[PDB]
């Protein structure tokens, strides 16, 4: 799909509202909390793989964080 | 005094030694300039047109399939061929299918089987591509005249409008009045439209970046194609089902003109219908005001009697406007107008329309000035009759400083490194400060490309983070970080 | 003899002590059933029907706005005014313009903006539901006769249909010669319709996961719904435009059809367009053979002499089907038949098509039968003029252990516990395999769910080497990352 | 749009063919390769981040390869 | 004479070098004005009036329903649908309730019901917005004339009633005899009216803050409506009750007319009956003494006898007045008036009414002066016949230097900052504190708004512990805890 | 309910009386008042709980005071 390619990160944009820029701000932080909510199994394992490989405590909420945004 | 009223309005104060000032004009925003001797001149970039296109390549957004033919091979022979394989019209696959004597054959296995239909597109999108040189940008110039119906007055012919083009990127506007502008632009440096399509679905039409719209996974003919029989990667919008490996059908995929309007997200709509019409996009030019003038400049103070039409009004920058009438004679005469203290002890601000006249006796005159933060008293004419109106400006001097700052950071954040040369003299810290927001700025342009603002926002945090955890390298990084952090807050997508 | 022919053919062998078997029937799958003394069968699912959906919502997919209406409101007075903001046929939304005297506005700021259009539905799909208690499956069900055109045909009357309801347990077929056949099928835990939709969309159908259905971010009406045009969220198909703060538009977005095919990329294509027919999912049955008969198990033996009127073929399943005339007297008769070793020694290979008879003398005769792996005998017929017949089997034991060891896992990976069914004559060990499976798949499928198929695969990458570096816990998690890695592999998405 | 929500992982799948089980398959993989072919600015800044942030080896490719996989999608 | 009887009085005593004078005119408070050789004035800020309100929002303080239905949706099927729902009239609520075979649906659980009722707004309270400039002031400028019925006469023309708006800084009245006071006042900064709100219910008006009045949870109308039927938040006068999950009722909530009236607590009240009427807050005005002048100067003293008609009386603030009639011939003539020791040695007090004339003899005239603590004598005309008039006056200097303490600290509690320029000449110690007062008055005023006066009273002691069990930082908030403290108890609410 | 939102605190007071200034004055002390006479098994809870989170007495009484305070105000 198009879609799932779109035209953010181009350097192109002004000081011009560009097209969807109020809808598309938040919608993949929508998409992700939709997700979540609907998938607590997978986050609760990507919580305990976050702990387990991670050291710190910046790695493991960094493992968390990306592993719970790459699944949905 | 077109500027008055946009919320996108900037204040560029003083010439160089060359009286001259570069300025960048966005669409949207505009400019309001003034010297010591000159007269306040509005600058808006009102029209960017993009002239002769070449369509680079049509997309096709929604298609047909028709002539659906398959062949089918016995298993060990190998792949089956259609005719319709070297027919570029059409669309094929090769699957596998369960064969034996119940299908006609005298093995069992998997046969061959290859499915093929013609493609018909129903509706496309063209991207078409100028060339730098054709751009025609036109620049409306309106003086602080106090002209009564010229207040935010863009339904008028107030200003002149100039045409600039990469050939006549030099061109002169005689103000009648206030004599003659010279505007130097750089019409190469604001947009790249060798690196840009202008994108035209059904209706509506789209600027976005070339290599973003060569990298659409859409069927595409080239811009030369005039017969639409040569369509590439037909297989993007088409789909080859063998459910149980016994049967390949092919089905054409629905209008992709909904995913093409979510794949347009974080790019800018433009015009093309009546032409190709920006309205977006900068200009950047050196404003020349060795032949400006000020108007009536060897005018007597008018001596009669003011009264106010309409009441000052605060505008969304921290200045005022009010509308007087003359109601003396020796018209046409200097307009008494000072902000002053209660006692009239001290002068506490100044003009904007600088050097405000009568022209005519019945023709009001709008002013616009700058009061200070506070108190002030906009005393208008001179005794008899003489106009005092209390104002007060909520805010305050840090404030404003905080303000000046946003608007110089959000310039930078739109403009990049064009941003150095808004309100540039010339200097040498200027030119050694664009070239070092060049430089990071190449390293920055790189580093962030195609990365959307959370992901902006995630690593402005990280990178802050490595520099709070490690004297040299953690400032470096936590300035890193927190100018990422601010450009992932700023930016639209 | 239908199962002859298709790849995903599997045999069950032997019945319980109460001479019945449990089977698993798969779309696009065939069950070949053997028992001894008892006739062979073939099972197929062919048809899945649902019956009286009702709608649970449609979605529009394609949008028109018309009757675009604006209203302004200068600044500090609050929020603009539209007669149609009361009706919900309109989208609307409020935005802030910059406003000014230029714009008949006294004051100077952000004055409150709302523009209205009315939403109109062009396309959309339907989402139905149906009740378990109105599913119908057809099972058809061929013996091993030996008919002539009976291999692999799908088309002709050779199998008995019978349909399978949740008001009847017990479905019961006479198939003429064989006695009657019982199956107690299990209709209400096949595909959980309660947890799925039948999505219609323009002349497509698929069948989805119910709560995924109830997520998408389109418009909507209620399946309740009459009217038509109360649509909920039809902000998801427009978008209000502000571009530089001085007006508000607003316009539909594209056709969402094509998209809807992109978000439909996991789910089963099925029927809508005349029935809800569905090609997809499985029937658990209890498969009873008591009533079954060999036919012409009171057939002597032919003494006369065979010939081969259709060569042997070997199947993708190492069985081979040769066709035999019978020339000699006494028909109807029994067929000898026997595979042997190169000494004919010992007899080596089973039947498939048990108790081959010949029916009529000029009608030829369909004989399966599995060969060990390596040379052996096909011997037909008695002497004189027994036809003796070469064959070699390529393969082994091991690697057929190997495949049938693939075969169960991907069953386990299609079916989940119900894989422990499929061959089950009520065992204690299998009951057991099956409840550990419940909870172990239990627990997998929420941990899971959702995640792509290269989710799975990082993920059992990770764990596996979690447990490289680990212990009773190093085997645990070796364990679960393979069999995770197993199921990234076998998952189409 | 709907294309970000596909009906993938529903745990609905039989031995049935999917609706795009071809092109779902290897899309995504696709993206992302075309994506670093694009972008290999931010995956050398990514690769140095995850290198910087992991202490171990496992690690650092972890997060190398979630970065790498996340950018194009939160887009 | 108009101050002569009001409590909340204050006199301010000489002019700057620039003969001003700098005063804060309070509604319901009085400010007389004495300086040497100038005619002593009386000041009263009497009416505030707001002029073309524009209404901001209406709320609908009482509603009724009517037109209720219902709808229920089996349980599974998804929502109910009612027309009702498209118009916005209508508030409507989605629950569920249990479903069944005795509710006439084929399953069981909790299906969806939805229940409509249509909202009519019966009375509303509108809040209406003023424009700075649209305000008008009315001060009546009354002088110690010494006219028989001046004194607390507030239903006379006893003075001069002179308008200030901003759109004049200077106004000039006509004192008949007294020549002309010149008064620059500061009508922006009295009250924030783009802050504010006139709130009017059924018929009693408020001045409330406008952020408060926008946060009120009621049913709401933009001013801008015209139709008064899309009332937003309908929910907030309605309840649906779901009591037993069997049906869903809606019914309409009481009057808030009474609840808003406890909202209204701290407010204080206006008059928006007959035009926006506001007998609340202050008036900044700087007094320009350069053209009053005495009245009666070139007249000869009396020299005929005096009666006392109305016997001396002592005003709240320590002065006295009293009414004398001449007997004598002469007039117009001057009144001998002093207040001597009771040797008639020393001049111990001061005249309020400053040169009292007898305008006519058979007119009496009142005098105001201003006597010493203790003993002091009125002398009232000249031999023969000189009225002495014993007078006591209680107190002391100690008393009333701290009873002054006391109106400066209350004057501070209720002008904030603007109290420095109420008696203020102009001297650096009063710009330095008007300045600090700015900076703490503005740290308080974020610390403390929105609380009540108990817990300025709670933190007042809790911030006064802190400091007491703290040397530096002891004195410094100990005495924030009891100016915190003091502000708790002089707060209203 | 609007009651729950008085214009109280609102720093437009002036001089004049505003609207229930002497009734407003005690009605929250009279109300406090009012409920730990109807209520004293929770200000024995909430004196009990006082005593055991704070460590000094200004701690303590504050607490109790606070908790005395919320306790008919969350209704
Ligand atoms: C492990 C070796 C198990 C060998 C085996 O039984 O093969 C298959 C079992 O395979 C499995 O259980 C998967 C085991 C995965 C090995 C790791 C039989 O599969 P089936 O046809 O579904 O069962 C019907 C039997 N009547
Ligand atoms: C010690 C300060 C005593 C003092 O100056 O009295 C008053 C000032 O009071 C204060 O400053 C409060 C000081 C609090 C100390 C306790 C005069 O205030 P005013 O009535 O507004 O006079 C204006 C000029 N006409
Ligand atoms: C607090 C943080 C706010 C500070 C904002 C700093 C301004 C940086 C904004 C900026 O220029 N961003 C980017 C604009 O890109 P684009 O407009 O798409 O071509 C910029 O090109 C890339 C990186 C930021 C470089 C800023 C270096 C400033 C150099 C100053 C020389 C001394
Ligand atoms: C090396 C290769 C690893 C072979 C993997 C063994 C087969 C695993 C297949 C399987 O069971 N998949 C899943 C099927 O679920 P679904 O189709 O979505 O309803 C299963 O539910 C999840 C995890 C597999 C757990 C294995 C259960 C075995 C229980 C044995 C008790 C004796
Ligand atoms: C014994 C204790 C009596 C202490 C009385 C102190 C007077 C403070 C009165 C006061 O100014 N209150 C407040 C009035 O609030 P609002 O009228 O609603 O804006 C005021 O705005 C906030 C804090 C008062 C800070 C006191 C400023 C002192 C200036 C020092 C220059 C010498
Ligand atoms: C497609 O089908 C139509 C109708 O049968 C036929 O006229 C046409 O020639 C076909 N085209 C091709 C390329 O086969
Ligand atoms: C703008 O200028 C034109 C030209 O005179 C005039 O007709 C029009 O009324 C002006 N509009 C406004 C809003 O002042
Ligand atoms: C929409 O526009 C058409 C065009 O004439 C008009 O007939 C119709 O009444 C309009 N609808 C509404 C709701 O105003
Ligand atoms: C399938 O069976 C039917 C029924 O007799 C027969 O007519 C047909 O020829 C058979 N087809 C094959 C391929 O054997
Ligand atoms: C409401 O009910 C009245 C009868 O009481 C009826 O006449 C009217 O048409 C109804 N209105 C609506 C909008 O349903
Ligand atoms: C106030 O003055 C008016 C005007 O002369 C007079 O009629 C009235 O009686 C006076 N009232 C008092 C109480 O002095």
């Amino acid at each position: 799909s198009v879609a799932l390619v779109p035209h953010v990160g181009m350097g192109l944009e002004t000081r011009t509202e560009t097209w969807m820029s109020s809808e598309g701000a938040w919608k993949h932080a929508q998409r992700i909390e939709t997700w979540v909510l609907r998938h607590p199994g997978f986050t609760i394992m990507a919580a305990i793989l976050a702990y387990t490989i991670g050291t710190t405590y910046f790695q493991r909420v960094l493992i968390f964080i990306l592993l719970t945004a790459v699944a949905p | 005094m077109r500027c008055i009223g946009i919320s996108n309005r900037d204040f560029v104060e003083g010439v160089s030694g060359g009286s001259w000032v570069d300025i960048v004009l966005e669409h949207g925003s505009c400019v309001t300039t003034m010297a010591k001797n000159k007269p306040t001149l509005d600058f808006e970039l009102i029209k960017t047109e993009a002239k002769h296109p070449a369509t680079l390549r049509k997309y096709c957004i929604e298609a047909k399939l028709t002539n659906t033919t398959t062949a089918s091979r016995c298993p060990t022979q190998g792949e089956p061929s259609l005719n319709e394989e070297q027919d570029k019209r059409f669309v094929c696959k090769h699957s596998m299918v369960d064969r034996g004597w119940g299908n006609g054959c005298g093995l069992f296995g998997k046969g061959g089987i290859v499915t093929c239909a013609m493609f018909t597109c129903k509706k496309n999108m063209e991207g078409k591509v100028v060339q730098p040189e054709n751009l025609e940008y036109t620049i409306v110039i309106t003086p602080h005249s106090g002209e009564e119906n010229a207040v935010g007055n863009d339904t008028g012919k107030h200003g002149k409008e100039i045409k600039v083009t990469p050939q006549s990127s030099i061109t002169e506007a005689e103000l009648t009045g206030y004599g003659t502008v010279t505007m130097e632009c750089s019409p190469r440096t604001g947009l790249d439209f060798n690196e840009m399509v202008l994108l035209q679905m059904e209706n509506k039409a789209w600027l976005v970046h070339r290599q973003w719209f060569l990298d659409l996974p859409l069927p595409w003919l080239p811009g030369a194609d005039t017969q639409g029989s040569n369509w590439i990667q037909k297989e993007t919008l088409v789909t080859f089902k063998n459910p149980h490996a016994k049967k390949q059908d092919v089905v054409v995929l629905g209008s992709q003109e909904g995913a093409m309007h979510t794949a347009l997200t974080g790019a800018t709509e433009i015009q093309m219908s009546s032409g190709n019409l920006l309205f977006t996009g900068h200009l950047k030019c050196r404003l020349r005001m060795d032949k400006l003038q000020l108007k009536g400049m060897s005018y007597s103070m008018c001596t009669g009697k003011f009264k106010v039409v309409k009441e000052i009004a605060e505008t969304q920058h921290g200045t005022i406007v009010i509308r007087v009438q003359y109601e003396g004679d020796g018209s046409p005469c200097k307009i008494p107008f000072e902000i002053m203290d209660l006692e009239k002890r001290h002068v506490l601000g100044r003009l904007i329309t600088v050097n405000p006249i009568v022209t005519e006796k019945d023709s009001p005159v709008n002013i616009e000035a700058e009061p200070p933060f506070g108190d002030s008293y906009i005393i208008i004419g001179v005794e008899p009759g003489q106009l005092k109106l209390s104002w007060f400006k909520k805010g305050s001097s840090i404030g404003q400083m905080f303000e000046t700052t946003m608007r110089g950071a959000k310039r930078m954040a739109i403009l990049g490194d064009t941003a150095w040369d808004f309100g540039s003299l010339g200097g040498v810290f200027t030119s050694i400060g664009k070239a070092l927001h060049q430089v990071f700025g190449a390293i920055y342009g790189a580093a962030f490309s195609g990365v959307s603002w959370t992901m902006k926002i995630l690593i402005g945090v990280v990178i802050t983070w490595i520099g709070m955890n490690s004297t040299s390298l953690s400032v470096s990084l936590v300035l890193v970080g927190v100018v990422t952090l601010y450009l992932g807050v700023m930016v639209q997508a």
